[PDB]
């Protein structure tokens, strides 16, 4: 017998200490490290209720991460209520890594293992576990990226469907790669581009609006354009090797696509100097990008969708969004929940 | 796919007294009030959570689909519209007003002024003045013929005091028509009233 | 304390463009959505939209799409926000006082509401009313409030020292274009003879002023 608690947690990763690479650094002083064999354990005939909704592991990653960044990457300017402030800049290494969740002595975390599900109510196939897997602190909009998939089939992740107001996450249950590249010889510096196979993202397009056929009356389901807002969202904002990238994804979203749609897709890019802030504490910025060739090649594990409001009846319509990076957190840690042993 | 209805979106009732109005949806529901000419103020929310800063008269019961907004002690502040809320969606509403104050319209009409005929323009009216209830029916006579399309007629809300309200009919029609006929009648029908009220003037 | 003031009234041509703003203060503005909402005359309430302060984020249904842009910017310390909604192309329907809302709970309860924005949408330039008399015959009189543009008037008696069965009725909207109310009030017989009558009507919008006497 025990209850729903919440406690401080630590976390665990493999940093390594001769590593200059940011997020290597912070873990190498903030965690201890992984376990070679971590138990787990599957209760028998026990039904745990969940709710990756209101989850506060959630917070304190959110804490964690804000902290990397203060501390690794600070800008050349920032604002400060009604003043300026000036520091060095200089550049830096970046690529995370994987950081496990771990309870104190007195508590457990709990895991769901039904394949299918949506991350809020009851849940059959229950175990124990010491630590949660390795997550990467990846931070990012409209699009979740080097996270985990579901075990088939697709997934859609609410809190209430019905409030418009409320973010959608979409679970895929097959990666697709994203291919983005600053190109060598920088003749805009700032010009940047990400590369999609078509074939396989219009395929696994498709069968998400299926899903969504599911959750809304056999409805027609439409994809269209961010409405507004920072440009931190209307585009899929995005960090790689500690530069700022932002990506139209008009041609990801395209309904005609789900004649020639099976071609490379190709998003053109770029690398701002100047932005908003995530942790949501206004302006900032940053020295021009570095030389040579800036490549990133990342998996598209999830999609964030905001749903069009208002009577409409015919159809559904579904634009990209983001903004409140703790729903990144909350893609990988839907399934787990910590509870006090009494 | 949220649907939400009404309750019989307009009801009267004495001070002092208890009312009730029904919303049947399927979301968190909430109610508000609201006074002519003003913002909407919020009452309840999520059914039956009581909003702070507000009279313990109001209250509402959360069983099943449908959701009840009652009314105790009914104090002359009270009466204003009424509605409920489901996210996006709200109901046009339901109107308040109170009872037993049955009197009779003071019926007036008034003729065109001369300085209204100069610029080729005769507006009559005819007067309806405080009276219960709001029913009312009235038609233009001009030489004992029924007029009709060429009417506009207007209301005021209920009066704080005397529970009253006021209609005013305006015939408007050329200089021209006007000058072509003599007798131009105002017939009144009120439920109140024995015997509908004719009043008339002769053009001169 | 909160706090939500909306600016002062809009008039405009069809097809044209306007801009209503919403400044709020006295809370922690990033942590609640703002809603705007609309009320046609004698109609319901009608949603606009959502928009996120922290990120700038719209939600608008499928009529205001297209239509409509809900924007945001924050002081120097966070510490108050303007709101604004631009509605774009306007229709002669789209008559309406808009409000803005914030949004408490996920029970999508709104606490605070704005005063509300009178939005005029016609062709129809700036006109005053003319005011004439309605000669009287206890006895009943009053002043006639014929075709102005746009609403509002405000009529008093004696300067606001006869207030006793005034009833000001609600204006109409004439074909024409124009608008046009009446404004009466009731006295005993004896009263015509010795007292002075003086009907007070302002029409700010047109910078008209006038006091007629009303007299059998
Ligand atoms: C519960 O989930 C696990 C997956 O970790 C699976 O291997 C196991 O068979 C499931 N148990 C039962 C009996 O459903
Ligand atoms: C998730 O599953 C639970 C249990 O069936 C259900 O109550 C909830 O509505 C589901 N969420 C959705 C519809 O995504
Ligand atoms: C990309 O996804 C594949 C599985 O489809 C996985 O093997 C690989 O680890 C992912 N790459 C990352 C997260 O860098
Ligand atoms: C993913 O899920 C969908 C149904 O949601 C299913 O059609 C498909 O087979 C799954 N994909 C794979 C690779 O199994
Ligand atoms: C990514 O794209 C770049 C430039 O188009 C190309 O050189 C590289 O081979 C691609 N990488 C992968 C693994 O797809
Ligand atoms: C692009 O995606 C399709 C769909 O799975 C795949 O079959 C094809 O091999 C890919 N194209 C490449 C890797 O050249
Ligand atoms: C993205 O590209 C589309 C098509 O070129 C363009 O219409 C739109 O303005 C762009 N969106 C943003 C946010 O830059
Ligand atoms: C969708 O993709 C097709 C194929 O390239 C393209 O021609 C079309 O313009 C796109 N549809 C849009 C963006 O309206
Ligand atoms: C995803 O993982 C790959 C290495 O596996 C890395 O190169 C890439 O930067 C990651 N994505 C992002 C945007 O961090
Ligand atoms: C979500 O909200 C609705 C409407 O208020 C409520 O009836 C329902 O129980 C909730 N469902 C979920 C998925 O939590
Ligand atoms: C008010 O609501 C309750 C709950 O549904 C309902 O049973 C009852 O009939 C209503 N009360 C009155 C006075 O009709």
């Amino acid at each position: 017998v025990w209850k729903d608690a919440d406690t401080t947690l630590f976390c665990a990763s493999d940093a390594k200490a001769h590593e200059t690479e940011v997020h290597n650094v912070w873990a190498t002083h903030a965690c201890v490290p992984t376990d070679p064999n971590p138990q787990e354990i599957h209760l028998e005939n026990v039904t745990e209720n969940f709710n990756m909704w209101k989850n506060n592991m959630v917070e304190q990653m959110q804490e964690d991460v804000i902290s990397l960044w203060d501390q690794s990457l600070q800008p050349c300017v920032k604002l400060t209520g009604g003043s300026v402030i000036k520091q060095a800049c200089p550049k830096i290494s970046f690529d995370p890594i994987p950081i496990h969740y771990c309870t104190p002595a007195g508590y457990v975390i709990l895991k769901c293992n039904d394949k299918n599900f949506n991350g809020t109510g009851p849940c059959k196939n229950v175990s124990s576990v010491q630590c949660t897997h390795g997550i990467k602190p990846v931070v990012s909009t409209q699009l979740l990226l080097n996270g985990s998939l579901a075990e088939e089939e697709i997934i859609i992740r609410t809190e209430n469907i019905t409030d418009n107001a409320k973010t959608i996450i979409v679970h895929l249950n097959k990666s697709v790669e994203i291919n983005c590249t600053r190109p060598s010889n920088g003749g805009d510096i700032r010009k940047a581009y990400c590369e999609i196979n078509g074939t396989k993202w219009n395929k696994v397009l498709k069968q998400v609006t299926e899903k969504l056929k599911e959750h809304f009356n056999n409805k027609t389901i439409i994809f269209q354009p961010p409405s507004g807002g920072d440009l931190e969202i209307t585009m899929h904002h995005f960090n790689c090797r500690g530069e700022f990238f932002y990506c139209n994804t008009t041609q990801l979203f395209n309904n005609t696509c789900i004649k020639g749609c099976n071609g490379t897709i190709t998003l053109p890019c770029k690398i701002k100097q100047i932005i908003n802030m995530w942790q949501g504490t206004g302006q900032a910025m940053y020295a021009p990008p570095i030389d040579g060739k800036i490549n990133c090649v990342s998996n598209i594990t999830g999609i964030l969708l905001t749903r069009d409001g208002g009577e409409n009846n015919s159809t559904e319509i579904f634009r990209p969004g983001g903004g409140n990076i703790k729903d990144n957190w909350r893609s990988e840690l839907y399934k787990y929940k910590v509870v006090q042993i009494e | 796919d949220i649907q939400m209805t009404q309750s019989p979106s307009s009801l009267s009732a004495s001070v002092g007294d208890t009312v009730t109005i029904t919303c049947q949806a399927n979301g968190y529901l909430n109610w508000y009030q609201q006074r002519r000419g003003k913002a909407p103020k919020l009452l309840i929310y999520d059914g039956s959570k009581l909003e702070r800063g507000v009279p313990s008269r109001f209250s509402g019961r959360r069983w099943g689909q449908e959701y009840n907004l009652t009314i105790n002690n009914l104090q002359p502040e009270d009466i204003a519209t009424y509605f409920c809320q489901v996210y996006e969606f709200v109901v046009p509403g339901t109107r308040l007003d109170l009872k037993r104050t049955v009197a009779a319209p003071s019926v007036f009409i008034f003729p065109p002024s001369d300085e209204q005929l100069k610029s080729g323009t005769a507006s009559v009216v005819c007067l309806l003045n405080n009276f219960y209830p709001r029913e009312a029916k009235v038609q233009w006579k001009v030489d004992n013929a029924l007029q009709s399309g060429n009417s506009q007629e207007s209301v005021t809300e209920q009066d704080s005091k005397d529970s009253t309200y006021s209609l005013s009919s305006t015939l408007t029609l050329s200089k021209a028509d006007y000058e072509k006929h003599k007798v131009y009648a105002c017939e009144v029908t009120h439920q109140g009233l024995s015997s509908p009220v004719t009043k008339s003037f002769n053009r001169g | 304390q909160v706090q939500l003031l909306q600016s002062g009234a809009a008039v405009t041509k069809p097809g044209a463009s306007v801009r209503v703003s919403c400044e709020a203060s006295g809370y922690n503005i990033r942590d609640y959505f703002i809603h705007w909402w609309r009320q046609a005359p004698g109609q319901g309430l009608q949603w606009v939209g959502w928009i996120n302060p922290k990120t700038g984020q719209p939600n608008n249904p499928r009529q205001f799409q297209g239509r409509v842009s809900l924007t945001r910017h924050a002081s120097w310390d966070f510490d108050t926000y303007s709101f604004y909604m631009d509605l774009k192309a306007l229709r002669s329907d789209d008559t309406a006082v808009y409000f803005c809302a914030r949004q408490r709970s996920d029970y999508w309860d709104f606490d605070v509401w704005g005063s509300g924005t009178q939005v005029t949408v016609s062709s129809a330039s700036t006109k005053g009313p003319s005011v004439f008399p309605l000669a009287p015959s206890t006895a009943a009189l009053g002043c006639l409030v014929k075709d102005y543009f746009p609403e509002p008037v405000t009529v008093s008696w004696n300067s606001g020292a006869l207030t006793s069965g005034v009833h000001t009725f609600p204006a109409v909207l004439q074909s024409s274009g124009l608008y046009s109310l009446s404004s009466v009030v009731t006295v005993p017989s004896s009263s015509l003879g010795t007292q002075t009558y003086i009907c007070n009507v302002n029409h700010k919008p047109s910078n008209t002023k006038v006091d007629k006497k009303v007299e059998p």
